[PDB]
């Protein structure tokens, strides 16, 4: 299957919140450039044809590396939805 | 009750013209009631075939009449019984109404004789409808054949006596879409009728006369009878059929050969040499194999590409019109205006591609030149025409062109122009032209197979000849088929066939097994002794002993109970081989199969539904105006549909965005998809909406008639839905 | 320690056997079996590629004066068999022009500077009275089953690319037998057995065999990440 | 096209067919690249089909990457009719198809056609797998039993070397007691007496003579072929000397290679018995309840690739002597025969009446056909227990004893379209001849059972569809409802053979408790079942060992019939049946999920299925029964046309009117 | 009062979900009479608009779901500093 | 097709498991690689092997021995799994001598050291001696090739010996997978990657490359040609 998805399903009190986080995590992660993640120091998702994936094939699955580990945080009203966008796009550039 | 000529092959045809259908035009049956309308009752027996109706909603209702039936001088069915004389059969027969039948003790076909006389006292016999036993005085009438109980094609499969009634109709059904290959090939095994199939149906050529034959083309024969006759048969050169298969004629004789009258000059579509030729005899060992022929699945040497033999012509037709119009006459020429040079190459000055090239989809196939929309404009335009060199207006590019799927090589065209010279055009049509492209098909995975016997199958894998089942010498095999396909199918004619088939290939000779008067297992078995002095008789000869890989098989088989222990291993094998099974070498590793494995010759064939029809695949492309859910069309498919019950699915799931796309950006919102794409040559993700289309939509056409819909927010709010 | 004896049985070009013993426990398919998978696959070979016919232009036609449409004269063709008898030749193209009543064999083809037919029986065609045959085929020099749709080799425009069925051998079958010799019983008599159309000989395949086994155990040469 | 060496995880599909799918992605892909400046160049590469270059490709399959499509097959009946896999690069024009999921979409591969579907945002993406990958949908939904479990050859496979042989023990060779037999019996086995596996009462001669202590020496002697994999020795795997095949040790080590927890892995598999379709079964859902979700699933892989592997090599074919007539069915048709010539008199005595002749020759044949039935079986099992049929019939992988029964001894009893069965029975076997006639009589039958397939698929989820139009609202909003309500559900049912006590079978009771949520606490052997916990599988057959000794007879569950919560349901009210087996998430669209599952199953309903619209309609019976309106006591009359029944208590009496034919229950 | 299946189905708070069956006319006009309101309930209620599923990832019990990286997690924490004036 | 050079890549994880995956290669070669090693790796390996044992006052194979705790068919089975290296091709066989009373746990070491002969396993369990018991044992370790049963070679020391199970071939292991993937155009090339497992003697690389040096020197054997031909 994929990995470590018991692990995953155990983090959330329903199945579906693990797709939304996945999702969600997924589009933020393409959208306020790459450089948005947790995990890219040393072996983070890799690909064929060279070594490749440190950059940007798969965005969901990067989400489903970093809910792996701790250090994200997932729930129902955590920041105010408007200085949430408005803080991401000021904190990292790519645009 | 008309309907297109099923004339996949000259079988698929017969069996058209001699169906029998109950839903008649005048309305005699619907659809709706099924359940003692479709049951076969006891008067079917020698005037309906119980086997030939179809699988899903037609059952019982389209039921093709028996072999022997015939219709007398009123519309009724009426089957062949011979009289017998207290208990003295004669040589006379009384075709019999079905109510007629009803008055009489009839005998069963199976009975025993001498010259004329019954010779069991425990007989045989039906009265009305009841299976009853009886003596020979009691006996008013017998069957005249088994063959007059079945249909046509039911009565082509060898050992039906052996098939489950279930899946006969299976192979009774297939063989209509028995597709002509150009390697055909009469089985290995037949029933006897196959010389009578290709007569009855017109496919094939025969001699009018006892004589001789003067010239032979590709083109035509010509024979010279006793008469003084010297008459001309033209031969039928590639015709397509009306469902693509190439349908032509083959000569067979030469140039000063004597001929008999009835004896055969050409062969028809599917005719190897005066026999019907649905298919061709492969070497099959039925094994199962690593997961490629699982559930029906079906794995294919690759010397049968090499050898092409499972290959078919089919020949496609493309059609045009240069229509006449408001804007001014479209014209079949070759200078379209916004075309390549490297786009024309093909074309000949007229614009029609020219015969012998290969075409892909895309390419030219004859050029259309129409005038361009929205009309004629008089005030303005009118003068311009006589200021500029009149007929310098603009023309548009509207040719013909190969659609996705494929053609193949340009192998004829026609031209039905204006000057009619004997055609009916329509009204603003102003010529026709029409182009016939071919294509030499090949077997390949994914295409569909199947027996006589009604195992239906895919070929799931092509393995290389050096990796597959092979026998001591250095044989392979061609066909793997999984044994899990024979059981629950209760099917064991086609086993036979293997086995009666495995005699015949080292024997040199095919046989002829009557439907029920068929080959007794005793007669298999000494046939196949008698193929085992040759498949191993000479390698004795040759120098080479048993292998001690034949040896090591040799000795589980008697553990499993397959040998007797104690012979020779010589003795042990051909006690092997009568039981059918031959010791077999993984082609891949050289180890023996550990056990025994049945291999022999089975008559298979290839099915319409290749993979051409079949494959599609849309990403974008044309939209229809009032619903905008999309099609297909230049270089583009249509998509699937999406139905009710995948919107189920997808509910059971939580599915919610993929559903919606589904149903949004796939193709109904058009600012969604266009949003949806766009967004996707950027490297973004899709949005959902926005608003969606039906949501809008409903609003403004309930909207139409004098109803305030509103929508609301969490606390009761207006809502404005139109963004802006 | 053996050192096993390698006889060697020759029958023409066609059939060869080829005897080695002993050998090891269950050696007869651990040396019989990779070969045979490798004779019947890599060896190389010639095969027809191409043909063009007098006023033919598909593959679809027929031709007066001759019984045989275009279609059965390609499948009589890729039957003919032809040895290249110098290894600078990757093309030769064969002419065949015929007429008159006649049965056309391969053997009628027009001699070439180095090839030999070896199949000079071969039936190509059945031409009656002024039935006209004017050819080209070509034949190259190649490895395995290429089907005409993966190369579509054509000289002239009418020309028909035909399916190449390069490889020049027909059946291998290999039999392990049973040699007691001197000490021990279970050796194995791996006498593996060649058939082949004489492009190249059963030996001249056998020996290429090996060499691309040999070949392909070096590339276990040197490891890597 | 069948797929096998696809992972549950992926299905194949071909290049021409990707590249177009993911037309736009590659668009950009090619423009990340130096494939192309821009799009309008990147759209006239990919036009025509001869130009596709090599780096084209790389750039589709790095657009593939992780992303998965939707399949689909045509009755989409339950909601695994459509699962999602990676897609991969496949040579050819057909979609590839895992054989682990020809299971819930009812396909087998003789034309059958599928589609598939992108699924776009990284929001359809993600709920496509996480949610609709193959690899994670593993239990149905309707029964918590796991629907991607072994199929036809990875069945027939795995028992073919996990078995065992018997042989000649022509003399009593008894070891149990003497040493005498150590040696001197094995003397006789490498002399011409003994087989090396037969009944020496505590071991075989093939336990004493090899005694492996690897596991890796025993097959390093199998693969030296001194012994097979279904022959039996002494082995020594993890401290313990066990007397086994070395098959059934392989087999052993493949469970314990997919889960690298060998422990764990020895003990949730019967090493001591052959495998099937059931054990298997049983396997794979054991695995998923101790080991996780995706370890199960490398096991599923694993069970299908050994499984596909040891099918071939273990050459097992259908020729037609392996279809056996008994000598038994020549005996049996010759009793058969003068038992009935014994009713011909009888009846032409005056002895029988017309009718009770009929009605005993059926029971003769009925009672002839289930003879030689068993007799069949017993061949099989006696004289030849590997024979191809009886491997098959008796594995999971192909075979109805109703099916070999017709192949080796006989067809049965034919029936009229009527319903009348034919006086003359189907004498013959398929093995043999069947004659033309009884080929005739057969298929009066034959036609009947393809038209009531014909008269279900004509509406496919029609039961689905008012199903779905009734429950489409449920959905689990809440974690639980206030409620303290539930539904008793019986363990016993009164009035089968008298008006007793009976456990319900196993399956009934199972299928009414796998999964609930207790509604109180229930102590009963030294546990102390808390409530509101989710009583499990080995729960549920605690409860059935304890009602068996009779402890309880009820218990309290918490259902959908009695939850509060309004639009839909609550977590603990629900069962405990998300695909997996772990509570159900909130957001399950239950209410869809339980038509499907009930409307699928509908398709297998013989023309049953009447009878249930008549229960989902409230509707009036055709032979309705009279309830009681009143608690009381029963008084019956004996009238010439028309009796009746009084029930009465002290208070008040109530009489029921009872036509003639009106067969009672209470006395 | 126990109804059958269909009788239950073809009798619904909502006209969305009724409007699904085969007299419309009659459940659009009852409903455009008394004003009805239409509550998103169920499934095939909100599909025919062609808004969201109320399931799956629809619920809202799901939906208003947040995730954020600890480095701009402790970013927000500086949102209410500059709160304080002067 | 040459430019297509497979590359030989390896991971090596100490003297027992080594992975070795060889690919691209064509059309079913992958096949015709792997099983023809296979065989040779399991057969044509050498090594050594106890082959004879010898004990103090036990006189069959299925005795119990007073004062020990295992079964005269566990030691020997004990014994099969000792593995043991000649560090100088002259040693044609070691007889080792095991002395030990007291309680004590026997491990390989204790063997009595011998000149040339690597105890490769110095912490094998062979046996535990409880109070009083006495074990005195004379074990043969011939040179050998495969898997070889007690009854083939019937190895005599002394009248009492008892002939074992001889586990010659250093190979513990050997499985190999042929996987399709995909350069360019064709998706069906060949990637042949097998596993090796060994006691330790040699590693797994060295056995692979024993074993097609083995078969290499095998195809060197059609070169010394006769003559014949058969008819009848
Ligand atoms: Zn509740």
């Amino acid at each position: 299957a994929e990995p470590g998805i018991d692990k995953l399903f155990g983090m959330v009190d329903s199945k579906y919140r693990l797709t939304v986080v996945v999702a969600k995590r997924a589009q933020q992660l393409l959208r306020h450039g790459f450089k948005n993640t947790v995990l890219e120091p040393e072996e983070r998702p890799k690909m064929q044809t060279l070594e490749g994936l440190f950059d940007d094939p798969n965005a969901v699955t990067w989400a489903m590396k970093e809910l792996l580990t701790g250090r994200l945080v997932f729930g129902e009203n955590l920041v105010p939805e408007d200085r949430l966008q408005k803080e991401m796009e000021r904190l990292y550039p790519v645009e | 009750l008309s309907q297109f000529k099923d004339e996949t092959n000259p079988l698929s045809s017969l069996r058209h013209k001699r169906r029998i259908s109950a839903l008649g035009p005048g309305g005699l049956t619907r659809e709706r009631a099924g359940f003692d309308v479709r049951d076969v009752h006891r008067t079917h027996y020698g005037r309906i075939c119980p086997v030939e109706t179809p699988e899903g909603a037609n059952i019982g209702l389209i039921t093709s009449l028996a072999a022997y039936a015939r219709v007398d001088e009123l519309g009724f069915i009426r089957t062949p019984y011979r009289r017998v004389v207290g208990g003295v059969v004669t040589d006379e027969v009384v075709y019999m109404t079905a109510t007629e039948e009803d008055r009489y003790t009839i005998a069963q076909a199976n009975t025993p004789l001498e010259g004329n006389r019954i010779a069991a006292e425990r007989v045989v016999a039906r009265r009305k409808g009841e299976p009853v036993i009886v003596s020979p005085e009691e006996v008013e009438f017998m069957d005249v054949s088994p063959k007059q109980v079945f249909s046509v094609n039911t009565n082509l499969i060898p050992f039906l006596e052996h098939d489950d009634a279930n899946r006969a109709l299976m192979g009774s059904n297939m063989q209509t879409q028995a597709v002509p290959l150009i390697r055909a090939q009469a089985p290995v095994v037949m029933t006897g009728l196959e010389e009578r199939v290709v007569r009855d149906s017109l496919a094939a050529l025969y001699a009018e006369e006892d004589g001789e034959v003067a010239k032979v083309d590709g083109n035509r024969i010509v024979v010279r009878y006793e008469d003084g006759r010297l008459v001309e048969y033209p031969l039928r050169r590639f015709y397509r059929s009306n469902q693509g298969t190439a349908l032509d004629q083959r000569p067979r004789v030469v140039v000063g050969q004597r001929v008999r009258k009835g004896d055969l000059l050409a062969d028809g579509p599917a005719s190897e040499n005066g026999f019907l030729a649905l298919g061709q005899n492969v070497l099959v060992a039925i094994m199962p194999f690593d997961g490629y022929n699982f559930e029906d699945a079906i794995v294919i040497s690759e010397e049968l590409l090499k050898r092409d033999f499972y290959t078919s012509i089919h020949i496609e037709r493309y059609e045009i019109e240069a229509r006449d119009t408001k804007l001014g006459p479209e014209r079949i020429t070759r200078d379209i205006p916004h075309l390549s040079e490297a786009a024309l190459r093909d074309l000949d000055e007229e614009g029609v591609v020219r015969i012998g090239a290969e075409v892909k989809p895309g390419d030219i196939l004859v050029g259309r030149t129409s005038f361009k929309g929205e009309s004629e404009p008089t005030p303005e335009e009118r003068l311009l025409r006589s200021i500029f060199g009149e007929k310098a207006r603009d023309v548009k590019d509207t040719s013909l062109r190969v659609p996705p799927g494929e053609g193949g090589i340009v192998v004829r065209t026609v031209r039905l122009r204006r000057g009619d010279p004997g055609v009916e055009l329509k009204p603003g049509v102003r010529e026709v032209v029409r182009v016939y492209v071919a294509q030499k098909r090949k077997l390949q995975v994914g295409d569909k197979l199947a027996n006589r016997h009604g195992n239906k199958g895919v070929v799931a894998k092509i393995l290389p000849v050096e990796d597959m089942p092979h026998l001591p010498d250095g044989t392979p095999v061609d066909v793997i088929l999984n044994p899990l396909g024979v059981p629950s199918r209760m099917n064991l004619g086609q086993i036979l066939e293997t086995h009666l088939g495995l005699a015949g290939y080292f024997l040199g000779q095919r046989y002829i097994s009557p439907i029920f008067d068929g080959a007794k297992e005793p007669e298999i078995k000494e046939l196949l002794a008698q193929a085992f002095e040759v498949y191993f008789g000479k390698r004795k000869g040759e120098g080479f002993g048993v292998d001690k890989r034949e040896v090591e098989v040799l000795r589980r088989a008697e553990k499993l109970g397959l040998v007797t222990p104690g012979k020779t291993p010589e003795e042990q094998l051909k006690e092997l081989f009568l039981q059918g099974k031959v010791v077999l070498y993984d082609g891949r590793t050289g180890e023996p199969i550990e056990g025994p494995i049945v291999v022999g010759q089975m008559f298979i064939m290839k099915l319409y539904h290749m993979v051409e029809d079949k494959m599609h695949a849309r990403s974008t492309g044309p939209y229809s105006l009032i619903t905008q859910q999309p099609l297909g069309g230049k270089a583009q498919f249509g998509g699937q549909r999406f139905g009710e019950m995948e919107v189920w699915a997808l509910e059971a799931y939580g599915a919610a965005h993929t559903l919606q796309e589904m149903l949004t950006l796939k193709s109904d919102d058009i600012e969604g998809r266009n949003a949806a794409y766009e967004a996707i040559i950027k490297g973004e993700d899709v949005p959902e909406p926005s608003v969606p289309e039906s949501f809008r939509v409903l609003v403004k056409e309930l909207q139409a008639l004098a109803l305030d819909v509103q929508t609301l927010d969490e606390k009761d709010n207006p809502v404005d839905i139109f963004e802006g | 320690l053996k050192a096993p004896v390698f006889t060697v049985r020759t029958q023409g070009r066609e059939y060869g056997e080829f005897v080695l013993e002993p050998l090891e426990r269950g050696f007869g398919v651990t040396l019989g079996n990779p070969l045979r998978r490798i004779l019947l696959s890599s060896i190389p070979g010639t095969a027809v590629t191409s043909v063009y016919i007098e006023d033919v232009l598909h593959e679809f036609s027929t031709i007066p004066g001759v019984k045989e449409d275009v279609v059965e004269i390609i499948l009589n063709l890729k039957e003919l068999v032809v040895r290249f008898l110098n290894p600078s030749l990757q093309t030769v193209t064969l002419l065949l022009k015929a007429e008159g009543p006649k049965e056309v064999k391969a053997r009628d083809f027009l001699p070439v500077a180095d090839v030999e037919i070896m199949n000079p029986d071969l039936h190509i065609a059945t031409l009656e009275e002024g039935g006209r045959l004017n050819m080209e085929v070509r034949v190259d020099r190649g490895v395995g089953y290429v089907p005409a749709e993966k190369h579509g080799i054509k000289d002239r425009i009418n020309a028909i690319p035909v399916d190449a069925v390069f490889s020049p051998v027909r059946r291998v079958a290999f039999q392990v037998e049973d040699t007691r010799l001197g000490q021990r019983t279970d050796l194995d008599k791996l006498t593996l057995r060649i058939w082949t159309d004489g492009s190249v000989t059963p030996l001249e395949a056998l020996n290429q065999a090996v060499e691309i086994l040999r070949e392909h155990l070096t590339y276990f040469s040197n490891p890597q990440a | 096209v069948v797929g096998p060496q696809l992972k549950l995880h992926q299905c194949g599909l071909p290049k021409r067919m990707a590249l177009e799918l993911f037309k736009p992605f590659l668009l950009k892909k090619m423009e990340e690249k130096g494939i192309a400046p821009n799009v309008k160049a990147a759209r006239r590469m990919l036009e025509r089909q001869r130009d596709i270059k090599d780096e084209v490709w790389d750039a589709l399959e790095e657009v593939i990457h992780g992303k998965v499509v939707l399949l689909n097959r045509a009755p989409t009946l339950h909601r695994l009719g459509i699962q999602a896999f990676q897609p991969v690069l496949v040579e050819g024009q057909s979609i590839q198809l895992h054989p682990l999921v020809c299971e819930a979409f009812n396909a087998d591969f003789d034309g059958d056609q599928m589609a598939v579907h992108v699924p776009l945002s990284s929001f359809a993406q993600a709920e496509a797998r996480i949610q609709m990958l193959s690899a994670h949908n593993l239990l149905s939904p309707a029964s918590g039993e796991p629907l991607a479990k072994p199929s036809r050859d990875i069945i027939l496979g795995l028992y073919y070397i996990t078995q065992v042989r018997k042989e000649k023990k022509g003399a009593g060779l008894e070891f149990a007691t003497p040493e005498e037999a150590l040696a001197a019996h094995e003397r006789g086995e490498v002399a011409l007496n003994a087989p090396i596996k037969v009944a020496g009462r505590e071991t075989s001669v093939g336990r004493l003579k090899y005694v492996f202590a690897n596991p890796d020496e025993a097959l390093l002697a199998v693969a030296h072929g001194i012994v097979d994999l279904q022959d039996v020795v002494t082995v020594r795997y993890m401290g313990k000397r066990l007397e086994t095949s070395p098959g059934r040790i392989l087999f052993a080590r493949i469970v314990a290679e997919a889960v690298e927890d060998e422990k764990v892995a020895w003990e949730l598999i019967q090493l001591d018995v052959p495998q099937e379709k059931n054990s298997l079964k049983d396997l794979v859902y054991q695995a998923f309840l101790r080991l996780g979700m995706e370890k199960t699933a490398r096991l599923l892989d694993a069970l299908k690739y050994y499984g596909f592997t040891f099918s071939t090599t273990s050459g097992i074919t259908i020729g037609i002597d392996d279809a056996v007539i008994p000598e038994e069915k020549k005996q049996y048709l010759e009793e058969a025969d003068r038992k009935l010539l014994q009713i011909e008199q009888a009846y032409e005595m005056g002895f029988l009446t017309d009718r009770e002749r009929y009605d005993q020759i059926l029971q003769l044949w009925t009672e002839t056909t289930e003879k030689v039935t068993q007799a069949v079986f017993k061949n099989f099992e006696e004289n030849y227990p590997f024979n191809p049929l009886y491997v098959m019939a008796q594995s999971g992988a192909r075979g109805n004893p109703q099916q070999i029964r017709q192949l080796c001894g006989l067809r049965g009893l034919m029936q009229k379209p009527s319903g009348e069965t034919f006086e003359v029975p189907v004498r013959s076997s398929f093995r043999e001849g069947l004659t033309v006639l009884e080929y005739f009589i057969s298929s009066h039958g034959a036609r009947k059972g393809g038209a009531d397939t014909a008269l279900r698929t004509a509406d496919s989820g029609y039961l689905t569809r008012k199903l779905v139009d009734v429950t489409h609202e449920i959905v689990v909003r809440e974690a639980d409802c206030g409620t303290t309500n539930y539904i008793s559900v019986p363990l016993f049912q009164p009035d089968e053979v008298t008006r007793s006590l009976r456990l319900r079978k196993r399956a009934d009771i199972e299928a009414g408790l796998y999964g609930r949520v207790l509604a109180r606490e229930v102590e009963v052997l030294g546990v102390r079942l808390e409530e509101g916990r989710y009583l499990s599988m080995d729960d549920v057959h605690l409860l059935i060992k304890a009602a068996e000794a009779g402890e309880i007879q009820e218990v309290p569950v918490r259902s959908p019939l009695t939850c509060q919560t309004r639009y839909g349901v609550c977590q603990k009210c629900y069962g405990y049946d998300l695909s997996m087996a772990r509570p159900v998430s909130i957001g399950e669209a239950v209410g869809i999920v339980a038509a499907q599952s009930i409307g699928e199953p509908g398709t297998q309903l013989t023309m049953g299925l009447p009878r249930v619209i008549e229960l989902f309609e409230a509707r009036r019976p055709k032979a309705k029964a009279v309830i009681s309106e009143i608690d009381g006591v029963v008084r019956i009359e004996e009238t010439e046309e028309k009796l009746s029944v009084f029930v009465e208590s002290e208070g008040f009496s109530k009489e029921y009117k009872l036509p003639k034919e009106a067969r009672l229950l209470v006395k | 009062l126990l109804m059958g299946v269909t009788k239950s189905a073809l009798s619904t708070k909502s006209w969305l979900s009724a409007a699904s069956f085969q007299n419309t006319t009659h459940v659009l006009t009852e409903a455009a009479i008394a004003g009805k309101k239409d509550e998103l309930i169920g499934l095939k209620e909100n599909v025919i608009l062609g808004r969201l599923i109320p399931a799956g990832t629809g619920s809202d019990f799901v939906r208003f779901t947040q995730v954020v990286d600890q480095k701009t997690l402790k970013a927000i924490e500086e949102a209410r500093k500059e709160a304080v004036e002067a």
